[PDB]
DNA sequence: GATCTGGCCTGTCTTA
DNA sequence: GATCTGGCCTGTCTTA
């Protein structure tokens, strides 16, 4: 378990405190710029790449097959590994744009070509959903699960505005939890099936997700109706039969009280947790190892690295995984004169 | 505009004995162009500035005649007779003068001017009687809030950069003089229906560090020679601290410089600098050796703030810090005291982050940073210490208000500087900033012979600045010859007591 | 006959609109500065060194035995050439110290020592002077004569503050011409000599002084009784005998009309006249070139470099002569925010 | 346009994508009337104005490549000038 | 050895 | 080769 400090070098002016990172073949892509694309970059995706101690951005350039892609802020991001017919693929649903409003539409990233000289090329296809249209939503999760042995795709949680009736200019800008119904996705076509349960009283918000082998555990999220941080842990259990989707569900015992979560896979399925909140003055310190079993999901607590004052004193905190146990973490600073650059980052990094 | 006929100089009618040196004997002259007679041919050193002033005296005189009042009403209510025992008069002046920057220049007709604007000001702090003899002299007035910017009377008014000597000096030539032929010479009024005396005695107190420095040839502002008061370099000045004996002043400062031109005995540059103890230059204003209060407090509150900053982190542990975590260590800090003390981060620091920063319970916010217990427990001991003689030259008059902390100052100081090198030594160890000492060092002394500090602190100046930018604007005529014109007339007439009484409107 | 444009490199605040260059065997050094001297170089002159278009200030440091001289503004220097006992010398008197006020003392500057790399130490030597001394002034112009054969000094003109039981605290910085006597100072000893002038009704200023062979001219000079600039060139010739130091004088009909004229000596007498100022608003382009010999003066113009459009419309311009034909001129600027430099410079050359 | 940006329905090239979108990279959240501002127009062309008299100065198209510092000189005698008049 | 790409650094422009 | 001195950069300090 280490920490060590990172100097953002040029343009740290990309981040903003909601973002996601992207593992896939080896380097890692930033995504969800501040503002609209700059022409800079007009791609709207970074590759990242840490050399010591400096974080480098890089423009990444789309295929022309692409569409692009609004920068936006707190999607669902699900992984999908690599299996026919064309691995491997991000899904990203929905987060909200750079202007406010909630995109709701799934897009499927890709990774294409390489390099000549260390480039990467990407394609996003955004894919049309005929339903039972999932709500437009964000800070919900996804989650990608096979059974025999078919793979869909799980849907669940998230705030989104209110409804256009109790809308209200001065009540516009408010947030909701959107109503706890599950969401399958079938990758390819673009059916949503939704389905509730009465084991689901409420909707949840920042739940993080991990999905292993036709299971899906949901983790403590935040709940804004009762505005409780759920120590209950919840699992589902999804089986795809001919022609329905059948879906299970069970509470758990304990879980993580925990909100922002950020998921670092380490093992083949082992993560590491870092969360982001406690509760919703206090954040977490405390690091966490979780992994999951066919039995069941069994947790362990390592001890946490070792923090310096300021990112124990720091009242918001943010980042993102790069895989391989290795993490990023970012702090808001101020100073006056603007530094300018606004976040410190640290790279953090297990065993 | 025919009513403030009076209030404005150069009305009231006045005269002195013996006539004073070098000064035209009229009494009607109102605001006066200060260039004085510059001859503005093209082949000599180019008048490059717009000023205005009063000519010392009457603006003395307009000021005094003003406190008719106040000092009748004193008079009477000490039941001194008001008729006999007239001519034995002390009046106490202080003078202040102070620089402004970016103040952004017209467009207008002429001439060029820098952006910079220099206010010269005084202040008349109390006015005294002794007569018939036997008793001391004896106080009939006192302004009771100095520091107010109600009582701040602007004298001269120009556009000059502090940094050129020759233009300043040329400027304030003039009114220098007036002052030391001034100092000899007593004052006649027609006050109260009789002609009565004035002495005058004046201590320019007001001045910043660095215009001290600057007017009395010293090397500004970090040079191995700190105290204006003393002739202590920085090492030395590193291990001893509590004790120093005041030394320097204007005479001396005087001799020094023609020692250090003349030079007899032949020492190269280095020893020559060092027999003078650091007098580069012949001063030309006298200047009281005593310390402004304001930036003291700003100084003491910056080292702390940066001794904050070094606690942080571990300094002591690890000696030689790196620059990112240098700013690391500053943004926490001010994360800090934004969530508790409820303080933002300041490029240059006012004097009232300085009042935030100074207390204890600021010292609380960060006593919970340092991760050190004994350490937690030193500043904060460090701080409860400053608390303690803070008051001393902060307040007005300390030998009422705050007696015991004064009579303690000496002990304290002590104290302080002790714990300064015993835990901090590898900060200060050939390094102290010039108020740490000075505030260490030469305070006791100047409380003693003043009687007070902080009284004649740069404050009732510098706050005045304020109105000088808004008479610059709402007030102002606007083109750059009449604008110092009747921003000085309405900001004396902000000044005149005989105004704030009937603004009082007697409860 | 031509200029080239200078970079003021580093430090450009030293150089102040009057001001002295001091050459003397070999390089020629600034003396003046704005201000009081600083700590970075404490005795007030510089050494000038002008390489690739760069000019470069360096510190000079006194021996010694020698005392330290204020920056006076504008002094009379009158160079004296090398013969017995010591060369090289420089009698500067008096100026104005920048902290404002008229010196009345003469200094004798000199040359020490070297290098032992580059490196010259100077010597600066007070002389009391027995008198009959010259009442503190500026503007004036001193020079170096000798007869039959010894040596003296002649001393006439510039402006003096008024009479200081005259001045008053509104008039007192305004300034009058000094009374039209001369002043003969021996070198050494100290003696003073005031003599009058029946053929000189008036004092003046700016009047660039040349002097040969016991003889010395005093071109026009700007007078501020009539605010004339007098054509008329004014000789003097000097009768030194036992003991008598006896005065003549004669007017010369027609001369060149100036004001602050730079003096560059070229050949061994011969000085071009680099212009300044004609008129109370016009300053002199026309560069002219002047020899002397005991016949008379010799004048002839000359076809001036032709200047870059922003020194022929600069409101002001000063410099001084680096000798050998060469000299230096400065151009005020304006800008914003400060340039910082607040003169641009320009080296010019004869042939 | 924005949609067209987006949904790209014609698989086109980013460099090209731009030239057929003409500009458009993001969704407008306001309705401005096309019309001009009348203070930053004349702003705009009295600083250029500037700019030429400032080139126009010292000869610009005869030597096509000036420095730093003859830049810098043109604009002190223009600033000159213009005060001096 | 030498491409290509991206890089920084410069380096100008335009609005602000 | 290798001092010297200066020269600039840097480096923190110290004032406004
Ligand atoms: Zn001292």
């Amino acid at each position: 378990m280490s920490l060590q400090p990172l100097t953002a070098v040029n343009c740290g002016s990309l981040v903003q405190p909601g973002f996601s990172l992207l593992d896939l073949e080896g380097d890692v892509y930033l995504f969800g710029q501040k503002g609209w694309p700059k022409r800079s970059c007009p791609t709207g995706i970074f590759g990242v790449r840490i050399k010591k101690g400096e974080l480098k951005l890089r423009a990444i350039s789309f295929s022309n097959n692409s569409s692009y892609l609004p920068p936006l802020r707190c999607p669902a991001i699900a992984h999908f590994e690599a299996q026919d017919g064309k691995p491997e693929c991000y899904l990203i649903h929905g987060g909200r744009t750079p202007n406010n409003e909630l995109s709701s539409s799934l897009y499927m990233l890709s990774v294409d070509s390489r390099g000549c000289n260390r480039k990467v090329t990407l394609r996003c296809e955004e894919k049309e959903l005929v339903g039972d249209v999932p709500s437009a939503r964000y800070g919900h999760t996804l989650s990608v699960i096979n059974s025999r042995g078919k793979t869909a795709c799980v849907l669940f949680g998230g705030r989104s505005y209110m409804p256009p009736t109790e809308r209200t200019t001065q009540n516009w800008n408010s947030v909701v939890d959107c109503p706890p119904q599950v969401y399958l996705i079938d990758l390819e076509f673009g059916c949503c099936t939704a389905h509730t349960l009465p084991e689901l009283t409420d909707g949840q918000s920042f739940h993080v997700a991990l999905a292993r082998q036709d299971c899906v555990y949901f983790l403590g999220g935040h709940i804004l109706s009762s505005d409780c941080r759920p120590s209950r842990l919840i699992r589902l259990h999804v089986e795809l039969l001919l022609g329905s989707p059948v879906l299970t569900c069970t509470i758990l015992h304990e879980g993580l009280t925990i909100t922002s979560a950020i998921a670092s896979p380490i093992g083949y399925h082992e993560y590491i947790i870092f969360g982001g909140y406690q509760s919703e003055t206090q954040k977490r310190m405390e690091c966490t190892y979780v992994g999951l079993d066919d039995v069941g999901v069994h947790m362990e607590s390592r001890e946490p690295p070792q923090w310096t004052s300021e990112i124990s004193h720091s009242r918001t905190w943010f980042g993102g995984s790069l895989g391989k146990g290795t993490a990023l973490v970012a702090i808001p600073s101020e100073g006056n004169p603007t530094p300018p650059e606004a976040y410190h980052f640290y790279q953090v990094s297990f065993q | 505009r025919n009513a403030e006929k009076e209030l404005l100089p150069g009305f009231h009618q006045f005269e002195w004995q013996p006539a004073l040196k070098n000064v035209s004997t009229s009494w009607d002259v109102g605001i006066i162009d200060g260039l004085s007679g510059w001859t503005v041919s093209v082949d000599d050193v180019p008048a490059d500035t717009i000023s205005r002033r009063f000519r010392y005296d009457v603006a003395l005189v307009s000021a005094l005649k003003d406190l008719e009042e106040d000092i009748m009403e004193g008079l009477r209510e000490r039941a001194l007779d008001d008729s006999m025992c007239t001519s034995g008069f002390t009046v106490v002046v202080k003078e202040s003068c102070d620089g402004m920057g970016d103040v952004s220049e017209k467009h207008g007709s002429g001439p060029a001017v820098p952006e910079k604007a220099v206010r010269f000001s005084f202040t008349i702090m109390s006015i005294s009687i002794r007569l018939e003899g036997e008793d001391d002299g004896i106080t009939i007035f006192q302004e009771q809030k100095p520091n107010s910017e109600l009582s701040c009377r602007p004298l001269c008014l120009m556009f000059v950069d502090e940094s050129d000597h020759e233009t300043l000096t040329a400027i304030l030539g003039p009114v220098v003089a007036e002052r030391k032929a001034m100092m000899e010479s007593r004052l006649i009024i027609s006050v109260g229906g009789l002609l009565r005396s004035f002495r005058f005695f004046f201590r320019g107190t007001g001045y910043d560090e660095k215009m001290v420095r600057e007017m009395e040839g010293l090397e500004a502002s970090g040079s191995t020679y700190i105290c204006t008061l003393c002739d202590s370099t920085r090492a030395e000045a590193s291990q001893n601290m509590v004790l120093h004996s005041i030394t320097r002043s204007h005479d001396e400062n005087l001799e020094r410089y023609e020692i250090w031109r003349k030079n007899p005995f032949s020492e190269s540059a280095d020893e020559l600098r060092d027999r003078v103890k650091g007098v580069s230059a012949k001063p030309f204003m006298e200047t009281q050796p005593t310390l402004d209060a304001l930036h003291c407090d700003i100084g003491n509150a910056t080292e702390f703030y940066k001794i904050f900053q070094d606690e942080i982190g571990e300094v002591y542990q690890k000696p030689n810090p790196s620059r990112e975590e240098r700013r690391r260590w500053r943004s926490t800090l001010d994360k800090q005291l934004r969530k508790k003390m409820k303080l933002k981060p300041v490029m240059r620091m006012n004097g009232n982050y300085a009042r935030r920063l100074m207390t204890r319970e600021a010292v609380e916010a960060v006593c919970e940073l340092v991760p050190s217990e004994e350490r937690r427990e030193a500043l904060l001991k460090l701080m409860d210490l400053y608390l303690q003689m803070k008051p001393v030259w902060r307040s007005t008059c300390p030998s009422r208000d705050c007696p015991d902390q004064l009579c303690q100052y000496s002990y304290n100081s002590q104290q302080f500087a002790d714990l300064l090198s015993s835990m901090f030594k590898y900060r200060y160890d050939g390094k102290i900033t010039n108020y740490l000492h000075k505030t260490l060092a030469h305070v006791p002394e100047i409380v003693e012979r003043d009687g007070s500090i902080g009284a004649w602190a740069s404050e009732g100046n510098e706050s005045g600045n304020k109105l000088f930018r808004r008479f610059r604007k709402m007030n102002a005529r606007q083109s750059k010859t009449f604008e110092l014109e009747d921003i000085l007339k309405h900001h004396w007439l902000y000044t005149s007591k005989y105004l704030q009484k009937f603004m009082e409107a007697h409860k």
